[PDB]
């Protein structure tokens, strides 16, 4: 389908067991917002968009409830055919050209995620790093898998080595993607 | 054992809202079994899993689903995307690096890193002594950073001699093009 | 200004 622009609205995922749900909008392939289902709050990727635009979370909660129902009907109708675990693929790259001493962001792009449950974590000199890290929602792919990005903000140094570590049910061992200046 | 269901609502826009197509998809695990497509005008089963679903959705929901082309696609675009997504403009940063240590008469690659821009439409050109380079230019795919910015790297195969190389960037966010020079 | 969901409709079972 050719178009100048594409909006993804009402996008809903529900998974069992675990009652895992997600509701997002996207425009031209970037995340507008997700609905925090625990807090019943709309969380916009660019905060200035949400200062101008209202999305009432109830619309997301309604779609989640409808997808929970639909998950129930389709699992039974399929005779409880389970999801096939895919093997995710990860790549690490910097947001901007790397200059020693100048702040930057490492981006761990993880693709072919299915089911949408994953653990993406960063290591610096083989030690876990969690402060400041943030990640996107599960963003949809045309083949109905997902992708997700994790961000590590850092100052490049010659004495620091980084890994993005990816754990998923479809991997026998964790995937480790290395990066250094 | 794990079980997943997805719903995808998709609004395709051409020439603003002059042309809109709405597609909704019902997905079990990764199998799309049921679809509404405004170019078709009704729900259709995509696989046998959706065989009896399509008749029920057409009977119960079809008028609301068609109406959403206007009440959701057209509304969301004209009222909310026009003043946010469609007016976002982020200017590219441009830097030039050499892939290998510079050596006279030795093959090298000049890399024009063009980063942090939005929207995706961009034009990047290499020049040598004011002469546009055609052959020996390559580009990465446009890289979506996920933070509503893009980057692209544009490479030029070259060999340092004696002179001046210029990366030239045009983007909707720029009144005038950006030029960055490198001297051999 | 408010953006609206495309609604998930319920399967009949
Ligand atoms: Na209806
Ligand atoms: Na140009």
């Amino acid at each position: 389908i050719e178009a100048d622009h594409v909006g993804f609205y009402g996008t809903t995922v529900y998974q069992s067991p675990g009652d895992i749900g997600q509701y997002t909008h996207e425009f031209d392939g970037d995340e507008l917002f997700y609905v925090d289902l625990d807090k019943k709050k709309t969380v916009w990727r660019l905060p200035e968009f949400g200062q101008l635009i209202l999305f009432e979370p109830q619309g997301g909660l309604q779609n989640i409830a409808a997808e929970k129902h639909n998950l129930g009907c389709l699992t039974k109708r399929s005779n409880f055919t389970p999801a096939t675990n895919e093997a995710p693929q990860a790549t690490v790259f910097p947001k901007s050209p790397v200059l020693l001493g100048q702040p930057n962001t490492l981006i761990c792009f993880v693709d072919n995620i299915f089911p949408p449950v994953i653990n993406i974590t960063w290591l610096r000199n083989s030690k876990s790093v969690t402060d400041g890290v943030y990640e996107t929602s599960f963003l949809v792919n045309r083949d109905h898998s997902f992708h997700k990005l994790s961000y590590l903000t850092f100052i490049p140094s010659d004495d620091d080595i980084y890994d993005c570590k990816v754990e998923h049910w479809g991997l026998e061992e964790p995937v480790l993607k290395h990066w250094e200046p | 054992r794990h079980f997943v269901h997805q719903f995808k609502g998709e609004c395709y826009f051409t020439n603003g809202t002059q042309r809109i197509r709405l597609v909704t998809r019902y997905i079990y695990n990764r199998e799309e079994y049921l679809r509404f497509d405004s170019d078709v005008g009704e729900y259709r089963a995509v696989t046998e899993l959706g065989r009896h679903s399509a008749e029920y959705y057409n009977k119960q929901y079809l008028e609301r689903t068609r109406a959403e082309l206007d009440t959701a696609c057209r509304h969301n675009y004209e009222e909310t995307e026009v003043p946010t997504s469609l007016r976002r403009l982020e200017q590219p940063n441009v830097a030039i690096s050499l892939s290998r240590t510079e050596a006279l008469n030795h093959h090298n690659t000049l890399v024009c890193s063009v980063t942090d821009f939005y929207p995706a439409k961009i034009k990047v050109r290499w020049f040598r002594n004011g002469q546009e380079e055609t052959v020996g230019v390559s580009s990465t795919q446009l890289i979506r950073n996920g933070d509503w910015t893009f980057q692209v790297l544009v490479m030029l195969e070259m060999t340092p001699h004696q002179e001046v190389y210029t990366c030239h960037v045009e983007h909707p966010s720029l009144k005038s093009p950006i030029t960055v020079e490198w001297r051999a | 200004l408010q953006t609206l969901a495309l609604e998930v409709e319920d399967d009949p079972c």
